[PDB]
RNA sequence: UAGUGGUGCUAGCAUGCUGGUCACUGUUCUGGGCGCACGCGCGCUACACUGACGGAGCCAGCGAGUCUAACCUUGGCCGAGAGGUCUUGGUAAUCUUGUGAAACUCCGUCGUGCUGGGGAUAGAGCAUUGUAAUUAUUGCUCUUCAACGAGGAAUUCCUAGUAAGCGCAAGUCAUCAGCUUGCGUUGAUUACGUCCCUGCCCUGUAC
């Protein structure tokens, strides 16, 4: 039908599920516009992978995430995540190798968190 | 000895004069070089920001941020 | 196009709270003043004038968030912890008196209506009047 | 530059960040320079980042913590009471508004202003049990831990019973110790410290 | 114009304080009481007590000590259904600890446990 | 006045708890002069002590 | 018995966006008892501004439930509250239940005063379980406002999603925990060593 991929985030119990699709640039959350995520002090972890790339890369895509679980803080985590992930996956179907290696090493030069969980867990006791 | 509550004639001009010599002020500023309760200096604050004479750097509820300018 | 979504939500409700204040359609209990709202506070509501029209207009926002609600969810919601003096604290949930008076008084003037399965749901006229205010509290910036 | 409009317009102080990081999209750690060489390894600064609320794990190789930023080792520090446990976001806030203040009360780079107290404060001789006391030298990184702790320990003892918050007293501990100030906590534990092992070496 | 402290019902209030809060010094009146007194008297609440005149410290002394016909909901008071007339009332002043310290008394003449545990623990 | 030198060899724990590290360290000023002492805090290699005085070695 | 997207119907906004309503991944009865000059020990709550109070924001996981009859309870109505009343779903990945939890975040009041910190002790009244609440099970409302200024000698637990902060569920159970176990949320500082102290395990002469 059209241009589209799923991917899926993670943190401890938060589920960050995200869409992209051909388009005009739009990020919402919830339906919500990512503006107005919310502590205001982690917002700025959020526009992390919007500024380390640049924006003209979102242009065309439409982007749109749904949380689930988890508290406040690690759901934030969770939707960066997921956010980073669904960029890489819609470049390495639509586009090429070579610019699908550029964004990877723009993230992982910042914080390998953005593509890969910690896998910490709880104490088995 | 306890900090004024009601602001007297002759404090108020002497607020109005003195407010402009500080680089920095925030409601400790106030209670601790005047001696107004905490009560007056929020009130204070916001009348003498309306009236221009000190420049807002940052406003946060439990801590507020004007200076000289 | 502009949804209640789209504005910060205390920015929204202290907006539409005030508007809501000026129309006089929404009817006070009268008793209002005494009641605490919750048997875990202590003191009444400090806003003494104001605070029923503010949380009239949360529930609304609230409604129109979500597909229905009844009277019992809304007491949780609005939920805190008592002290139990020495004891460790607890949840405890808010007055119902109140907020089952706010459901009737916004049905009066027709922003919400009963619902099949059971509760109530936003009306077509919330949605238009709640879609007005959102757009001059954008353009109001 | 160009503003780059979106269907989600972010707004133009954000797009204006795309171009340099800044510490809260207000400082760069650019000409950030530490003053002695025996700390240029210790006193890591050059990693820029926005917030510091990094969740990365630094327990597992007993060096690698001296890889964490600096002013994200200040915010821990902070989280210290039994009240206080867990609560970063607090912290985070705190520190914030801290480094405003010293924006203003002298006018330097304030990033800069707390790597000069870090580093004037870490004591640099030290003493041992043996009974008696010999002294002994101490090494870099446990520099680096005495002066956090120190900082924390003096301002919040001045805050409890006070007129003053936080910041504000964090605030004037950070310029009274980038000075050579004996008015502040930290330089006055310093000295006791080097003068008592002296007397003991 | 300002007064610094001010006497009625027997107590002294210091005028430096808010109305709502100053009141509390008089025995029998609570922070609640208190504070539904004040906006059945309509006063500012946000004034401090100096500020006020004669006139306005009237009206709020009447209505403590009647609060029954200002339709206060009676299951405010401290004193519901009295145990000799079941009117309702609120207790202040020297009057409280004048109801106590013989309620306890009249436990005694008639010889219940409470009484006896009491005086006996005296 | 304070004399910096960098550590070449770390020679073991030392002190009744092993509290302290014992080490090898040469003059970053000129090289050789090669002194040894006494470390209290985690030291490696390429770490650098201020010694404060100079004409004074640690027992071994 | 789960989720996403499309398709049909449909509401608001604007000329697409957010919502409601096919495909994929011996026996027995009545009443009482189980009190406190003091010594020892495991806990709970605090001494405030990194706070108290008011309004607004808004996020989990592990449990548990009735035909034996009566468990967990949605929605409507009454009342300041505790609580009451009329209907309903679930023998359960299907319903309670997104168990909308607390800490937390934001906007105001308070101003360093045993103060709006702290809530013991005590007075009046209204309810709920039970055959029965007096020496008092628990809940609600008003009033009374004690010691306590971070605590001598001694002494306990602990190396990462761990300590500590915060709350929930089960257990017992007519009612009744400040207890026990389990679960989740927020989340540090300091080692990565030694035989100094304590304790354990190996291989003849001043004792």
């Amino acid at each position: 039908a059209v241009p589209s991929v799923q991917t899926f985030g993670k943190k401890k119990s938060a589920t960050a599920v995200a869409h992209v699709k051909a388009g005009k640039g739009l990020i919402k959350v919830n339906g919500s516009p990512i503006t107005l995520v919310e502590p205001e002090i982690l917002r700025f972890k959020v526009y992390e992978p919007l500024l380390l790339v640049g924006l003209d890369k979102f242009s065309n895509i439409d982007i749109r995430v749904r949380v689930t679980g988890g508290g406040h803080v690690s759901q934030v985590y969770a939707i960066r995540q997921a956010i980073a992930k669904g960029l890489v996956a819609y470049h390495q179907k639509y586009v090429d190798e070579q610019s699908k290696n550029e964004l990877k090493k723009a993230f992982t030069s910042y914080d390998r968190t953005l593509l890969i969980a910690d896998s910490r867990r709880p104490e088995p006791k | 000895a306890q900090h004024a509550v009601i602001l007297d004639q002759e404090k108020y001009d002497r607020i109005l004069k003195e407010v402009p010599t500080y680089r920095y002020v925030s409601v400790s500023v106030l209670v601790d070089r005047l001696k107004i309760g905490g009560s007056l200096a929020r009130i204070a604050l916001r009348h003498l920001e309306k009236e221009g004479i000190i420049k807002p750097i940052s406003k946060h509820s439990k801590q507020a941020i004007y200076t000289r300018a | 196009g502009v949804s209640v979504r789209d504005v910060a939500a205390q920015d929204f409700i202290n907006a539409y709270a005030s508007f809501l204040q000026r129309q006089g359609k929404l009817e006070v209990p009268g008793y209002v003043d005494i009641v605490k709202t919750s048997s875990g506070n202590e003191m009444p509501p400090q806003d003494a004038e104001g605070w029923f029209y503010k949380r009239a207009a949360s529930v609304a926002r609230h409604i129109y968030m979500r597909k229905q609600v009844g009277v019992g969810k809304l007491n949780k919601l609005y939920g805190g912890a008592k002290s139990r003096g020495v004891r460790p604290y607890k949840h405890i949930d808010a007055s119902g008196s109140i907020n089952r008076k706010v459901l009737q008084a916004l049905e009066k003037i027709g922003i919400v209506e009963i619902s099949p399965k059971g509760g109530r749901r936003i009306s077509e006229n919330g949605q238009r009047d709640l879609d007005r205010i959102a757009a001059q509290t954008l353009e109001e910036d | 530059f160009t503003p780059v409009v979106l269907a989600t317009p972010i707004p133009e102080e954000v797009q204006q960040a795309q171009t340099e990081i800044k510490l809260f999209n207000k400082w760069s750690f650019e000409e950030v320079e530490v003053k002695d060489a025996s700390l240029v390894d210790y006193v890591q600064v050059r990693q820029p980042i926005f917030v510091a609320h990094t969740a990365g794990r630094y327990a597992n190789k007993r060096f690698r913590k001296a890889q964490c930023p600096i002013i994200e080792r200040l915010t821990n520090s902070l989280m210290m009471n039994g009240r206080n446990n867990g609560k970063k976001l607090k912290a985070v806030r705190i520190i914030k508004h801290t480094l405003d203040i010293i924006n203003v009360l002298t006018d330097q780079n304030p990033i800069q202003v707390v790597v000069d107290a870090i580093t004037n404060t870490g004591p640099r001789e030290d003493t041992t049990r043996v009974a008696r006391r010999q002294a002994v030298d101490v090494s870099p990184l446990r520099r680096v831990n005495q002066a956090i702790a120190l900082l924390t320990i003096g301002a919040r003892e001045a805050a409890f019973r006070n007129i003053k918050t936080i910041a504000e007293t964090l605030a004037e501990e950070l310029i009274n110790a980038a000075k050579g100030s004996s008015t502040s906590y930290a330089i006055k534990k310093k000295d006791e410290l080097e003068r008592v092992a002296k007397s003991n070496r | 114009s300002f007064q610094h402290i001010l006497r009625l019902l027997n107590t002294n209030v210091d005028g430096n304080i808010k109305i709502v809060y100053a009141l509390t010094t008089i025995k029998g009146v609570g922070r609640r009481y208190s504070n539904l007194v004040c906006k059945k008297a309509d006063v500012d609440l946000h004034k401090r007590a100096g500020e006020l005149t004669q006139e306005e410290l009237e009206r709020i002394v009447q209505i403590m000590q009647n609060p029954t016909h200002y339709k206060i909901p009676a299951w405010f008071l401290n004193r519901q259904n009295d145990i000799t007339d079941g009117k309702d009332y609120h207790t202040l002043a020297n009057n409280v600890e004048s109801k106590l310290r013989d309620d306890l008394e009249r436990l005694k003449k008639i010889r219940a446990h409470r009484g006896i545990r009491h005086f006996w623990g005296l | 006045p304070v004399t910096l030198a960098k550590v070449i060899k770390v020679l073991g724990r030392t002190g009744s708890r092993g509290g302290v590290t014992q080490v090898r360290v040469e003059f970053l000023e000129d090289t050789s002069r090669t002194i040894v002492r006494n470390v209290k805090g985690p030291v490696r290699e390429n770490d650098i002590l201020v010694l404060m005085e100079s004409e004074r070695e640690a027992r071994r």
